[PDB]
């Protein structure tokens, strides 16, 4: 994608995140654990969905026969009939193959954005106390127990009180 | 030590395209053309006339297998392959255009022409038009002479639409197998026929001659064919062979017609028709039928276009 | 201490639509679709012919209300809906095509055809075309018998076009109100005209009887033409009931051809045209009118449209 | 916004900002001031300016009448031309919803990406003497006056004299 | 001390447009729109029929010009310039939907109708159709009064369609040049045609008098034709004046038609033609003819329209 | 470009880059070289060449005659079948302008995209031992000779190695 994220500086995603489209792994004293960020997660949700409900709709627009199936028109008539739908035809045909192209092109993209801005968010809150890994990870250079890893998920973590440990700790 | 971001996967994905790659594996996505059919014209809520062995353009003139549609009401009209317009030989001028005229008329109403005639015969019949014994079209008149080879006096009858919507009227022409056989019924002479109206302006002189049998006969009625304004006078001047017209029909209001071999269903409901059934979709497109008609999907010529609506899969 | 950085806001942002949202507000947008008609017909700059009470097709064959459009030149023609094509009743076969080729001819030259005549009369005229007493269509002649159910001799009048151009030929043919009738201004018998150019292929019996009555008149006449190509030969067989043409008409250029209901007005100017007026506009599409024609906007469905001429309004 | 600036990690626009669409607000000893940021303000217009040029425009192709409102053309004719322009509306009429809708999507995105690109302009310019807020604001450790405000501004600010003095302050 | 990323450049770029911008520059770019022709056609692995003197309607009739084109069979149909339908004067009614229906047609296979005459000559020819001296169409027979003035017996000749795909039927129609000259050849009176399947129903009188001298001759023939379906029966019934079918044309398969006044070129293959040669190109779109046929780039107004394949160049 | 590297941060481009897209040029106590940078260059190219495979290709519909060049049909149906004909050409002229122009603005933003993702990539390879010029370019606080640069180029470049030398020399 555009933002370089997803198959990009992540290595790869997560099979047993099943709880959201995004979501945080931890490690500490205590031991590994994962959760799900439900923002970021519902963020992407809405924005497909709403492409969704744009194009699956029908038009209100009546067409009756101008031809025949049982009883051939004219040849001649019947001839421009058949030209013209088919000419319809190859304009609906690209614009179908199109609109799906770019709009896929759009949602991995978009996808892509709200993994970043998840990522920026938390540099952003982090501020010094910790490091970039570079595979989509930070290093934390104080001690962060599970109930300070649960602040940082919900945007609760104080850079203030652990600052000093941290700085040194560089 | 540290926390890590992620994103969610699965060990398959559905493939898609995008602008620039063919077939990126995607975590979901779905269709946008419509492959499922139903087999069955659905029809619930709708007022549906199913013309079975009446053909559309019979439902005019009166042929015994469109007695019961000579007044039909409905939004819904369908054409059967088993459909005939004709008893007694023959077919229509312009004949598609009635066709689609009477597809959407939302039905007819019927009211009689009022022409009387003095001097000549009304009640011609044949044995291709069976109604308990021999018939005619229900809704014209076989006008003959007196008697056989007597003169056809030149005649001009006149019907002025007082309604306020138009009028469609229609008459047939009457060529016999033989020179002698027109001659028998109408006498001899070049016989014509004229039809003026402020929009309309034709003549008709027949022509008689040998035709294959069908239905066992050889002779042959054109049917002819207007659109009679209100307030609008319309004259028929005519030697013989001359099927006349006995009622015009109105039109009630809107409908939509279609062509189909599969049956009626009241259970289920569509507004996008085609002969093999019905289109039921809220997808933007189908492959199904090009001629499909109503409110339907836009055709397309793939069988298959898939939506992304989730990230790319980036497995293990 | 700090800077922080923003982004200019309103309490209200204007609506529009995105491919993941509707009714998102931003700070400016505007319209994609015209809705802005202007009542009139905007002809500045442009050569006019405002036919009026003249039908278009009339200016080929010269009715009185058509006199003084015989040669007109233009750029814009306004047809109206109090226009008639006629004196004596009667129409035009094929009218629709020959409208086509009028309204982009940029008008018309006349000249005359050459042909002159022994053995016959040619000055018939009627009450329903009225110039200071009875007349007849300017650039036609009513070919008649020298006098009353005298016979007509079977003639042979031929036209080359010897320029550079496709010459217009128009001709008619008169039913008469009666048998009797046509035996009295042409003689007895069955009158036959034919029509052969390298192009055309056609031939012509008439048809008396009764029709009902315009202007007062129950006969008819009908109009035919053809395109006689540069250096092409034309020759009219004709046994009677044949109104023979006096001049051929020559298209001078180019034109446009519209129908309204609305005055003319040298003060705008506009390239797009409906019976309503004139749709002056930049804006990619209209929601006016889709039948209007001339340089245009693409007609929509939808009423409005708007495009996102700002960023995404954020308020406080 | 693909950018997460605007509706993202800044809260809100300013409704005072009416001297163009980005701007500084700062926070000093003199006190409070805020102002507009030409280049950015600029680069957002033209490009917005250059879509409507390319937009609001009519093509120069002439189409005549082919029916008759005044003497109804023959009907098989008449359905046929009937279909073909509604067939033709209905391709318009979704060209134009398409095109207005993907447009729209840029558009924003745009305006949020401007906003970004200006956010890490000044980042770059600070250089170790100051460290993000997370709200779209940067706090300065060394004393900046409203010369040295007025310095970040105009892309003269330079890092080097105030280094020593922020980075202690750390 | 330091380490800098950038990327490439050029001095001059290529000029491009965008969404937002006309003009940008960038470092590479491609062309869309094929302006390309050759001006042949290209008609390598294909089995080409060059029609050249021969009209395509001639196939189906034979005039002399048309013998080696009787029975041909083709993937490619070349219509020349130079081309005729006809020896002796004449045109086809519905010529355009014939043509069409023969374009596509893979070619015709001929056979006998199986028709036999009493009581009249069957030899007719003309100085106008030349086979070393005096001939006729090949597949029709001019049928006559066994004597001048004699009359011309009232006929029925049927043909029932015996195979699996529809019959291409033709007939013909005199029209000579004067009164006189019909009743010498096929006896005096009004002179009727008429012609009866299941799909169809019409009739023909002739009409005489004088036309333009075409290839020194005055007189016309009218072409005719119906496609009869399998197990459907015809019947032709004449007075005279009647040019009868000696054989029915059968449809081979599939072909594509096409107008041009290039020469035939097998060293190249294209599967897009027009008059001017072969559009050959990968191109999604061409701006080289709008009525360019076979499977073809979409034509549009544009002389090209380039497509970014490098970023944007920003030289130092 | 949305990602303000490409004509943006980076003032522009080198004429002497013809190794590939994107590169790298650095100063050191050897001197100064440059190189090209594969990974990039052909993730870009690679998308580029897959959006021509996409759209350079002509479809396999067939459309015959309907009208005729040396017999001219007859002018009601003859200007019916222009009339069809216009419509159509103004509908493909406008898809052709349209699909350019969205493809060369996407063509354009991806590769300043691609220029940003090796930006970041570096910047998150440093680690502390390096600071953002500003002009698109590291500056370097530790000794890195020619060998020393390959292994940034490489993605080899281990920072725990020159951490503390760097970090004094801040
Ligand atoms: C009663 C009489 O005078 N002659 C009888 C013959 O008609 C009959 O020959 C059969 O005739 C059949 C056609 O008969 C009708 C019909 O269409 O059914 C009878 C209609 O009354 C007559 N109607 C009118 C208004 O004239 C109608 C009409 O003349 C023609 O349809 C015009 O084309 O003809 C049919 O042709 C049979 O194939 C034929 O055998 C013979 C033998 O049954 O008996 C005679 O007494
Ligand atoms: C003068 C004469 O011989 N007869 C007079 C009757 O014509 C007249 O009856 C009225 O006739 C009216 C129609 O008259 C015209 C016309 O169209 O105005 C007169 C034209 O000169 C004549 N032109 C030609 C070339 O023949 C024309 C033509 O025959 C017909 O239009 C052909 O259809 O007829 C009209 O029908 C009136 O309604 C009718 O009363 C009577 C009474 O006024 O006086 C007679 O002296
Ligand atoms: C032999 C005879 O009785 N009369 C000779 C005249 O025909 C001839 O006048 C020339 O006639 C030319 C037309 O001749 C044909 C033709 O089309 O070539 C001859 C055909 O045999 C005849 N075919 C049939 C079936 O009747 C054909 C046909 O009648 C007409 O085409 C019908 O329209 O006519 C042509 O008109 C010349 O311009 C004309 O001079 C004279 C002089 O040569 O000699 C007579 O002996
Ligand atoms: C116009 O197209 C229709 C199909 O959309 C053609 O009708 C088909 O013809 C083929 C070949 O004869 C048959 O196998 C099908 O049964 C027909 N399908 C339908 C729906 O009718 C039709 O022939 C074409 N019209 C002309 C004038 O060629
Ligand atoms: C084709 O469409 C036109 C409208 O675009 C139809 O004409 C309208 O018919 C309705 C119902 O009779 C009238 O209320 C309007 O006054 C008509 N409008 C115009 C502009 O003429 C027309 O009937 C349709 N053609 C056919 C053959 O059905
Ligand atoms: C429909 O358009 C065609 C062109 O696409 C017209 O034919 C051209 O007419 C002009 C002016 O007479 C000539 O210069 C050209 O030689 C013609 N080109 C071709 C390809 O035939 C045609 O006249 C139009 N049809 C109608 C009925 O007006
Ligand atoms: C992955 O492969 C299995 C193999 O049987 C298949 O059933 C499944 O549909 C695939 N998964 C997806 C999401 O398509
Ligand atoms: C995936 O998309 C399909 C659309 O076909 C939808 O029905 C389904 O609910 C979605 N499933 C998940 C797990 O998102
Ligand atoms: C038809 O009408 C005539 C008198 O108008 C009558 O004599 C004759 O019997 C009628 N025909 C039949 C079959 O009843
Ligand atoms: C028809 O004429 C009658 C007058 O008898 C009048 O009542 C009615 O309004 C008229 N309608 C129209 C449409 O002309
Ligand atoms: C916001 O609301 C007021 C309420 O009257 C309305 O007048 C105004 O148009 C709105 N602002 C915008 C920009 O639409
Ligand atoms: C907002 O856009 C409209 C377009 O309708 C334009 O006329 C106006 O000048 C714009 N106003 C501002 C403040 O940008
Ligand atoms: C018309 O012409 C004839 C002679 O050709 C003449 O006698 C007659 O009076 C003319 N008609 C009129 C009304 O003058
Ligand atoms: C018409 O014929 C004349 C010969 O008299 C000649 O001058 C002129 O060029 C010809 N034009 C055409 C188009 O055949
Ligand atoms: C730049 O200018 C030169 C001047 O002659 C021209 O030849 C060249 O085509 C231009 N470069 C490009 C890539 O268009
Ligand atoms: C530039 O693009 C053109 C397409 O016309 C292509 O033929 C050529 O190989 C490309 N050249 C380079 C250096 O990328
Ligand atoms: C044509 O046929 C008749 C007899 O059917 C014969 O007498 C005559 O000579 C033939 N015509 C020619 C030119 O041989
Ligand atoms: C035509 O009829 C014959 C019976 O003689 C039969 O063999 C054949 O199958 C029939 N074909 C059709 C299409 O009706």
């Amino acid at each position: 994608g555009l933002f370089g994220a997803i198959a990009g500086f992540i290595e790869n995603g997560w099979e047993g995140l099943i709880d959201g489209w995004y979501g945080f792994r931890h490690q500490n004293a205590q031991g590994e654990g994962t959760a799900a960020d439900y923002k970021s997660t519902q963020s992407a949700i809405d924005q497909i969905t709403g492409k969704l409900n744009r194009l699956i709709e029908k038009t209100n627009q009546q067409f009756e026969l101008i031809d025949n199936e049982f009883n051939e028109v004219e040849k001649q008539i019947g001839n421009v009939i058949n030209w013209t739908r088919d000419s319809i035809t190859e304009v609906w045909s690209y614009n179908a193959e199109l609109l799906v192209a770019m709009e896929n092109q759009h949602t991995i993209d978009l996808a892509d954005s709200e993994m970043d801005k998840l990522y920026e968010r938390v540099k952003r809150q982090l501020r010094e106390n910790a490091e970039e890994d570079g595979t989509g990870c930070f290093e934390i250079f104080h001690k962060c127990d599970d109930d300070c890893m649960a602040s940082i998920r919900n945007n609760t973590y104080d850079h203030s009180k652990y600052r000093e440990e941290a700085m040194q700790n560089r | 030590d540290k926390i890590c971001l992620g994103h969610h996967a699965l060990s398959n994905g559905t493939k898609v395209n995008t602008l620039t790659e063919r077939g990126v594996e995607v975590v979901n996505a779905t269709e946008t053309v419509e492959r499922t059919n139903i087999p069955r014209i659905c029809s619930k809520g709708k007022r549906t006339v199913d013309l079975g062995q009446c053909g559309l353009l019979g439902t005019i003139t009166g042929p015994p297998q469109c007695d019961q549609f000579l007044e039909f009401s409905a939004d819904l009209i369908i054409e059967r392959r088993e459909g005939s317009d004709v008893c007694y030989p023959g077919k229509f001028v312009n004949e598609e255009a009635l066709r689609q005229i009477l597809r959407e008329s939302g039905g007819i109403d019927k009211e009689a022409m009022g022409f009387t005639y003095s001097g000549i015969r009304t009640n011609g019949t044949t044995s291709a038009c069976r109604r308990s014994g021999s018939s005619f079209y229900a809704e014209m008149k076989w006008l003959l002479s007196n008697t056989d080879n007597a003169a056809f006096p030149q005649m001009t009858k006149s019907y002025k639409n007082t309604r306020k919507s138009p009028a469609l009227i229609v008459w047939g022409i009457h060529h016999s197998v033989s020179t002698a056989e027109q001659t028998k019924l109408y006498g001899s002479g070049n016989k014509l026929v004229t039809v003026g109206s402020s929009n309309y302006q034709q003549s008709f002189v027949p022509s008689p001659g040998a035709r294959p049998q069908v239905n066992g006969l050889s002779g042959r009625i054109d049917f002819h064919w207007l659109m009679l304004n209100p307030n609008d006078t319309v004259t028929f001047s005519f030697n013989g062979a001359f099927i006349a017209p006995d009622r015009a029909s109105f039109l009630r209001g809107k409908s939509m017609g279609i062509q189909s071999g599969v049956q009626v269903d009241a259970n289920c409901e569509g507004d996008c028709y085609h002969s093999g059934g019905t289109i039921i979709s809220n997808l933007p497109f189908q492959n199904i039928d090009s001629r499909a008609v109503g409110k339907c999907p836009r055709y397309v010529k793939q069988r298959s276009l898939l939506l992304a609506t989730g990230m790319k899969n980036v497995p293990e």
